[PDB]
DNA sequence: CAAGACCAATCTTTACACTCTGTGAGTATTAAAGTTACCTATAGCGCCAAGTGCGCAAAGGATGAGCTAGTTTTT
């Protein structure tokens, strides 16, 4: 029923407004002070409605003199009920004396008809003002109106942490308020006579006992509520999670044949509960909600069209949020509090309605965890997860550990729609330059993918006036259209670019798209992992893998090594010896000193042979890097993968040489060549260990990491700077 | 904030007055040769030269000094996040409306009050030797001696840049006093520049009585301000303020509505009708928008000419885009506060659609 | 440093033994009563150690007469400290006389030297017995031993749900008992004189003031602990989550220079906390733990080799468990309580150490959620998630909603190792028959995958004696080994089977592998979704899609429809008209009555044309099902898909016909034809809604669903029966 | 015309002087430690020297190019 709550200059609120209340309104956030202040404001307003003496609230700033609390009630159902010719009770006529009479006698005969269109809504506004000298003022100077509003829209507050399970006062109050019987017609004497006749060895014995008890227990007479409570207790057969479930179920069941719509606030429903217990609680609430719904074909006795009461609950558990989003759907909303730069509570709505049914069905804990984050990094592949979640790398940057990295697709991004919740949850979308520009070998021209066209259309804004810093960007947009053909020349048979470096184009795209919270990496993640400055570390890691992982297959190492040395040549036939001697094994047994020396000599000879072969077969320190990058399922320069080149039929010599290298000395790396194998983590750990062994100070290691890895370190630094800039707001 | 001696050297005066500290010379005031006397009607606007030491000092004062001193929420003008719609919004809950105007708001601000108001935020010390104080040095860049009234001292000109912030800061105790007075009477008060709007939700004749205006005058007499009796308006159930109509009859807990009259939208409707009637752009930009390209600056550096059809077209597009932005602001205000009549919403939606279609047609005709 | 805790016949324990404790022991489970009972047992034991009068615990059963609590302490470090010749002190000699005196005087001169002084670990066992008459007895009749054990191994308990932030008693208790200073050497008179000298206008004023105060406030003298607390308070400069963090940090820091090893228990560390707050708490604890570690090259001042104390956690939050697993690694363990059949608490260890670094780095909230489950279903593809997580399907079966479904590969399954916690968390692994048997077209023979060989090897059990009923398993294994060749015949050009049906073999392998918690489906998920009995529903769903999703592209529907009817033939050229008129759109505009009638007529004509072509081109009605389930990325009978058939170059006519159907008529269905598109959810919802409309009773609709979908309903029923069998044990 | 109603915060507390160690009758009578303060600041557009500037606003090639700027309110 309540549709608007407005607070001005009170506690931690400067000017806050809340509207659009659903049935299952949910509140999450990191600023618990704001939630506590909102609860205090609501309780203070409802206490002042009942004429109770309480301490006035404090002001946010002393440069003002007033504090306002405004409530709007949707008095539509009551207006329809009261103003009907079929209703002639005392209560209806009394209601049409303080709610809909003052605002109707001032109208005329042409607008009263227009107010009965069966599509309009009637609102009642009540404002409470607190002055500087602790004075309370109301917009309506009539206590009867306040009493009627209080008795028509009760407020119930439940605390789950500090709850007394032995007290059932809320249950009794809810039962007494939601009744349709007049208990005053029951004759006390008749009931006493009935009981006395029921239990008696002589007529008139229970009456004498009751009279004797009353003659000495003489106290104040029972009130009406006490009498109805006693009658309910004598009528029923019996007297943390169970209490709350009973409260909610009773509230839903009783509020079906009455025009009283309570509002219930629940604080932390998941205190001391198993996650399955919370899920079952939400599911039971949803089932009770759906049992009493009469929509379209669903009809019959026991099904009603009465509106349900509004429910507010604050939680810190993703399970309850997940269940609420999956089950209720259109009948729920999520509120986020946060803070401001100078310090002031905010209120924002987080999108929680998804059109796609698959997304709702496959909804899991990660999606709910995305809600409880202050910075989200969206990535597409599974290698970005392996890189950005490294424990050793995150140890040196205690600012990027506060972000959450999520694998998102185009449809997933569309369904989530992070743009709606932008000021509450900052985010960055990291993609590749392949999604925008596509290059071909046969026809030496670029092409623009539809995502680039959509971004250009979004950036191009019409129906606008002139701005100084607006035309230049548009010019760049035009330049992007000029990249429609963009004829370029490729050397080494479509393997490299003679000119037109993609770095400048990527930088310009990033500068343009920074307003849309997007970042386009120049190359793939593994492209940044292995580059010209990290090749020595990659070679050292390969050498360490050879030294450690490779073990003698035969249980006796000395005899096998001697036989293979006397059988195969140590220099010309080194490759067959390495293939037939050393194998990859999890266990690494320790051999004899002579055996260890022989194995070390063989490994050193193999390392020297492979180093000489790779340095001789390939020219400069630019083809080895490309060969390694293309071997681990990647692409470089021309945006062509190893598999794509075979389909396109180009660079036969390069592919043949790579295939020869794969079916030769580098045969132990074949399992790690596949994507999502685990080489990224091992390489990162080895590099971190080497650098922290070489350099002692915690700043020199970070500087060397930045030197070796410019791109990922730049991304991490930018994200950390953004988080630190917005740290004062998203922190409890 | 507390500005000290070092703050004025590295923030307030970085390169404009840096040579007057080592020389130990007092900072001069603004001479009569650095200002203009732009006149419009019965008003005088004091402009300042762009290439002057004081203009950059004014920019720095606005950006770093006159943006952190607290204000009062009753001021809806010259502040970050304020608007005229926010000045009219709180009064939708009232049944009686009253309007007041301050006479010569920027000319009645005594410089002593300005000096006292900024005193707590500037420490008491000496800037240039034992001859000039920091407060006086700062104030020398925000004041001008009016030659029209030689008897008067240094005043705050209307045409400067720091004037609105100083006016908001100085007119803070008056806002607090008026708000405290109105709170006890249950009257909603708002202020925009020097216009005060009062709303009463209860059924009473307080806003139509001489007692209210007498009390407001008595409160304003502390600082010497006055209100002109030629702009005194007090009505019930409806009020029009510069084309903004606020209507609320109300018996108990009723919410009013805000709309715009047809006279407010007359010019845009005339422009749309003329454009749809194929009237040439020559008679549209000079008769309705009133934008003219004078022969004194008709491409003073170019004799090529023959560019009127582009200048007029883009000026018309800018005018239509500005009006569309104004209507979009009104729609956003309605969305965020829900205090606009539905029929007016339909009318403005239709007008926006018509304006967008006309802009598209103009662009297509220009392309063809 | 306790090693073993044994409880027999007390509360809810019959015989429970806990050993192999680590530093970060974590306790999870559904049976909170068991955790409460364990805490009560520990507190009772430590209260009886200190000679406190408390109520004895209750017995699990009255058919016994004793209840025993056994504690084992690892007294190895203390023995090394005391027995050294370098340490000559009162406390060391007293400890030797109390602990290691009796057990060492009964040994000869051979066991003491070179047999107990090299690497042996010393243990001390203490037993507490409760009789039927509420009598308490000890295995060692010496109060000094109990006092020394209590003061050497203190126990601390922290409750976070009800914690008072104004009380710092645990902090002062930890500080007072972890210091190496003798405070009895600070004379009162000299300190009073110093204070008087520091602050005085006349000499002696402060001393006289103190004497006058003491002469009036004369009470009991300070104890030693009060004096040391006052000295600490005057020395220091000042005095829920913060309190716990301070306690843990003080405990870690102060024990680095003492031989006292406390034991700490913490209940609900995450009550009323943001998930980020709990993660930060665990991270800070780990950082402080790693700061004071001196291992291998890490040395220098401030780093120690002193063992860390034992910490126990009672949590219900997956975030804390995830952080503990990721950070600590090998220094943590996870405990699961559960119940028994007749009702009794158990204790089991859940595997939490992983040898794969990628798995640890990619560890997320779903893996932690897998811990808090009672039945896990492991699947490979993403379509199984879309099928088993459907809300409408789970609405009719309120027994499969208590199980959690997870996508795991072979490496993920190996890392998780569900078989270790088999008795605590039942699980089922669902796979396809293609993972065991591979069929070929060019060569008419089956082949067995390495997984099948591994399963056969595991089933085969050498080193065993004869057992009736075990020879059948051997016969089945022999048949599986000998079916390697299994010459057969394929009809329809390598498309079907002569008579194999792949059903008897699947049933036999399921019966064999039921002991390994595995189930092999006869066909894929799409095969089970659309079968011979689901053709009418699939056709109705396609017709509904055509009726709803297809809309007029042109803004004016009537003019476009009239033009296309007068341009294209209504019967012969119906396909071009449908392609050029109706398009898929999210929004469905409402047209005029005549336009709606024309659109309905066109749609009916298109439906008639498609059904006639379908029933004319194919006759046996089984090739229809084959084509439908093969176009949706599936394989049938021969285990072949589109790509596999194209590579094999077989069934050219069938592939060409399917391509013609896809690119000629069903052009609109193509986007809903790729893997992970969302057609499963839509089809399931439409079918369930139709059957609900047709049949009202729940039994009738369940029977109809079982008839339409046999395999998935059978799987759900089997899982539900398994859950119901173990429901009593795995439920608090 | 003249008028009572003349903001909040300006850092925060705390406390006897004496010669006498228990007592004090000025014509107009706070102040010194502790403990945090905090602001805080950077390119139309491009270029080379990489921000402290210079040049140009025709390309381009160092001074022909060439060129405008939205609504409303206060006022």
């Amino acid at each position: 029923t309540i549709e608007s709550i407005r607070v001005k200059n009170l506690l931690s609120f400067d000017d806050v407004i809340l509207r659009d209340f659903r049935d299952i309104n949910c509140i999450i956030g990191r600023n618990n002070v704001g939630k506590s202040n909102l609860l205090k404001v609501i309780r203070y307003f409802y206490a002042k409605l009942e004429n109770k003496k309480v301490i006035p609230l404090d002001f946010h700033t002393n440069y003002n003199a007033v504090g306002e609390i405004t409530f709007t009630f949707d008095t539509t159902r009551i207006k329809k009920i009261v103003t009907s010719r079929k209703n002639n009770g005392r209560f209806h006529k009394h209601i049409y004396n303080t709610l809909f009479k003052s605002s109707s006698v001032k109208l005329n005969f042409e607008e009263l008809i227009a107010r009965k269109n069966s599509t309009n809504k009637s609102f009642f506004s009540l404002t409470l003002t607190i002055c500087k000298d602790d004075s309370v003022m109301w917009s309506v100077d009539d206590p009867k109106v306040r009493s009627l509003l209080a008795t028509l829209y009760p407020f119930l507050y439940i605390e789950t942490r500090h709850i007394d399970l032995y007290d059932w006062n809320p249950i009794w109050k809810l039962i007494s308020n939601l009744n349709s019987f007049n208990f005053d017609d029951v004759d006390h004497d008749e009931l006493v006579n009935f009981l006395d006749e029921k239990i008696s060895s002589r007529k008139g014995d229970y009456k004498k006992y009751i009279d004797r008890v009353v003659s000495v227990i003489d106290t104040k007479p029972y009130t009406y509520k006490e009498k109805v409570i006693n009658y309910i207790k004598v009528a029923i057969k019996g007297d943390s999670n169970k209490f709350l479930e009973t409260l909610l179920h009773l509230l839903i069941t009783l509020t079906r044949t009455e025009f009283i719509s309570p509002i219930v606030y629940i604080d932390e429903p998941e205190v001391g509960l198993h996650p399955k217990l919370a899920e079952s609680f939400v599911s039971n609430l949803n089932k009770i909600y759906s049992k009493f719904k009469k929509t379209s074909e669903l009809s019959g006795p026991g099904r009603y069209k009465t509106p349900y009461p509004n429910i507010f609950y604050s939680t810190h558990s993703p399970s309850i949020l997940k269940q609420t989003i999956k089950l209720f759907g259109k009948d729920q909303q999520v509120l986020h509090f946060s803070k401001k730069k100078d310090g002031s509570t905010r209120v924002n709505k987080i999108n929680s309605t998804y059109s796609d049914e698959r997304f709702l069905n496959i909804f899991s804990d990660n999606e709910a965890r995305l809600f409880f984050s202050e910075y989200i990094v969206f990535v597409e592949g599974a290698t970005e997860l392996e890189l950005f979640r490294n424990l050793s790398l995150l140890n040196l940057y205690p600012a990027f550990s506060l972000a959450d990295i999520y694998d998102a697709n185009e449809v997933i991004l569309a369904n989530i729609n992070p743009g709606y919740s932008k000021a509450s949850i900052p985010f960055v979308i990291i993609k590749d330059i392949d999604t925008l520009i596509d290059y071909s070998i046969k026809t030496e021209k670029f092409s623009l993918r539809p995502l680039f066209e959509k971004m250009i259309k979004e950036l191009t804004k019409e129906f606008d006036y002139y701005d100084t810093g607006f035309g230049r960007v548009r010019k760049e947009i035009d330049l992007f259209s000029d990249i429609q053909s963009s004829t370029k020349k490729h050397m080494d048979s479509g393997l490299f670019f003679k000119r037109f470096s993609l770095h400048n184009l990527s930088s310009r795209i990033n500068k343009v798209s920074r307003k849309l919270n997007r970042y386009f990496m120049t190359t793939t993640i593994e492209g940044a992992l292995i580059n010209e400055q990290s090749l020595p570390y990659f070679f050292n890691w390969i050498g360490d893998v050879i030294l450690t992982q490779m073990t003698i297959n035969n249980p006796n190492p000395d005899k096998f090594i001697e036989a293979m040395r006397r059988r195969y040549n140590i220099k010309s036939q080194v490759v067959p010896l390495f293939k037939s001697v050393f194998c990859i094994g999890l266990n690494h047994p320790v051999y004899s000193s002579a055996v260890d020396k022989q194995a070390l000599r063989i490994k050193l000879s193999f390392l020297n042979y492979l180093k000489r072969k790779v340095y001789s077969d390939f020219n400069n320190e630019k083809e080895i890097v490309l060969a390694l990058r293309l071997a681990f399922g990647g692409k470089t320069e021309t945006q062509y993968t190893l598999d794509k080149l075979r389909k396109d039929g180009e660079a036969e010599l390069f592919r043949e040489k790579i295939k020869n290298y794969k079916n030769n000395e580098l045969f132990f790396l074949e399992p790690q060549m596949t994507k999502t194998s685990g080489w990224v983590t091992t390489f990162l750990n080895y590099t971190i260990e080497k650098i922290t062994s070489e350099e002692s100070d915690d700043d020199r290691i970070r500087q060397k990491l930045s030197f070796i890895f410019p791109e990922i370190i730049s991304i991490i630094e930018q994200a950390s700077s953004s988080i630190e800039a917005e740290e004062s707001s998203l922190t409890g | 904030i507390l500005v000290d001696k070092v703050f004025y050297e590295k923030i307030l005066s970085v390169e404009s007055f840096k040579e007057n500290i080592i020389t130990q010379s007092a900072i001069p005031k603004i001479s009569n040769k650095e200002v203009r006397l732009i006149s419009s009607g019965s008003k005088i606007f004091y402009a300042i030269n762009n290439t002057s030491p004081h203009s950059h000092v004014q920019l720095r004062l606005n950006r770093f000094f006159l943006s952190h001193i607290p204000l009062n929420s009753a001021a809806k003008a010259f502040v970050r996040g304020g608007s005229y719609l926010k000045y009219l919004e709180p009064h939708i809950y009232g049944s009686s409306y009253c309007r007041l105007d301050i006479s010569s708001f920027f000319n009645n601000i005594s410089f002593d009050d300005v000096k006292q108001s900024l005193s707590p935020y500037i420490k008491d010390e000496y800037l240039i030797g034992t001859e000039q104080k920091l407060i006086d040095a700062i104030l020398n860049s925000v004041g001008y001696e009016s030659p029209i009234r030689k008897d008067k001292g240094m005043i705050i000109p209307m045409g400067f840049r720091t004037s609105p912030a100083i006016s908001n800061i100085v007119f803070r105790k008056m806002d607090l006093l008026i708000q405290d007075f109105c709170a006890k009477k249950g009257v909603i008060y708002s202020r925009y520049a020097d216009d005060m709007l009062f709303s009463n939700p209860r059924e009473s004749k307080l806003l139509m009585s001489d007692y209210f205006i007498d009390e407001i005058s008595s409160l304003l007499s502390i600082m010497g301000f006055n209100i002109n009796q030629s702009k005194y308006i007090s009505r019930e159930k409806e009020i029009s303020i510069n084309g903004y109509v606020i209507e609320n009859k109300g018996g108990n807990g009723s919410i009013g509505t805000i709309r715009l009259s047809k006279s407010k939208l007359n010019t845009v409707l005339k422009v749309t009708h003329a454009l749809a009637q194929n009237i040439p752009y020559k008679n549209i930009c000079n008769k309705y928008i009133k934008v003219r390209l004078k022969e004194k600056n008709i491409k003073y550096e170019s004799k090529k000419d023959e560019f009127e059809k582009k200048y007029y077209r883009d000026q018309l597009i800018n005018y239509l885009g500005g009006y569309r932005s104004y209507l979009i602001s009104l729609v956003k205000f309605h969305s965020e506060y829900k205090c606009v009549n539905s029929d007016f919403i339909i009318q403005i939606n239709g007008i926006l659609n018509d304006i967008q279609n006309h802009i598209q047609k103009i662009k297509k005709n220009r392309r063809l």
